[PDB]
């Protein structure tokens, strides 16, 4: 067993584009095509204790700060909503993007900054007390996944420009371009220790880069196969294990993929889903995996 | 990649998300 809780989560009315664990590990957030975030309990009978309405379009990216009280939600319409998790009312809207917002990310260490990316190309940063766009990094093409580093002083935007592009918050320029992908980069996730960063793209390959000031001049250290991207062209997301040992990239062939970081082999190829798997997440404390896919269902499960 | 195969690649994706996440779908 090695946990406290394969039990299924049904109740999503359409696709689930993003699933995230609360960092305390007792509650759960999942959202997608429903314009409707569902808050589950991780243990117990896995009920749906709270619901978040306030998106006029589908929810592209759910995200939790390490505080875990406020939930960040990049939606399809033009907006990124900021919610609270206990009583569940949207404390803020963030309305500066002119197209479909594909991504958001919490700044967890310092001030609460929400770096977002959208289909216009603008990568916009969002302090919640400003109610405005702080800095807009103008990428010429669409960005599908954005994330901070551990320092929250750089933004790491992956998009359809075949390159992962990092922007410095003080230099306000693109510093270097992680080239080596052959299609649109859909999912970026960064470790709890913050040195390494996962990359999913429609070249049906997964990369690990090392976003760190110590530069090895070719940051593509680890290349993973097995993944596939299909005609549906979703935003196939990613996650890291909290011990940093396992990566998980969502795939288009209904199989929950979990690799080993060191071994570079597929540890887990899990069945059960029926559609393209958008986001697959990791529990903070115990080795539990939820997986979100287009089959309107979630699969919790003890990996170890 | 190229430039025209990164502008047509954006045109095919703008005309993908503009209709897939259209507010009538």
């Amino acid at each position: 067993r090695c946990s406290s809780l394969i039990m299924l989560l049904s109740g999503h009315e359409g696709e689930v584009y993003c699933c995230k664990f609360h960092p305390n590990g007792s509650t759960l957030a999942s959202a997608g095509f429903d314009r409707l975030i569902l808050l589950w309990n991780v243990y117990g009978d896995c009920d749906n204790y709270a619901t978040l309405k306030g998106h006029s379009g589908a929810v592209m990216e759910l995200h939790y700060n390490t505080d875990g009280s406020m939930l960040f939600s990049a939606s399809t319409d033009k907006t990124v909503a900021v919610w609270d998790s206990e009583t569940g009312e949207r404390v803020k809207r963030l309305k500066g993007h002119t197209s479909f917002v594909n991504s958001c990310y919490p700044a967890r260490r310092g001030p609460q900054l929400v770096c977002t990316g959208s289909d216009d190309g603008t990568v916009k940063l969002w302090d919640i007390r400003k109610k405005a766009a702080i800095q807009t990094f103008q990428n010429t093409y669409q960005v599908l996944a954005v994330t901070f580093n551990d320092t929250s002083d750089q933004i790491i935007s992956g998009g359809i420009d075949n390159d992962i592009k990092v922007w410095d918050l003080r230099q306000n320029k693109l510093t270097y371009t992680m080239r080596g992908h052959a299609d649109s980069v859909t999912g970026l996730s960064l470790s709890s220790e913050g040195s390494y960063l996962l990359s999913n793209a429609m070249d049906n390959t997964v990369r690990v880069w090392d976003v760190r000031p110590f530069a090895p001049k070719e940051r593509c250290v680890k290349i993973f196969q097995g993944n596939v991207h299909n005609f549906e062209k979703n935003l196939l997301r990613c996650s890291w294990s909290p011990d940093g040992s396992k990566i998980a990239a969502g795939s288009a062939d209904r199989f929950v993929y979990v690799w080993d970081t060191t071994s570079r082999r597929i540890l887990y190829k899990l069945p059960g889903h029926a559609g393209s798997i958008n986001e697959v997440a990791f529990h903070p404390d115990e080795p539990i995996i939820i997986s979100a896919s287009s089959d309107k269902r979630l699969y919790m499960g003890e990996i170890q | 990649m190229s430039e025209e195969k990164l502008q047509e690649k954006a045109r095919k994706w703008q005309q993908l998300q503009a209709k897939r996440y259209a507010e009538k779908r």
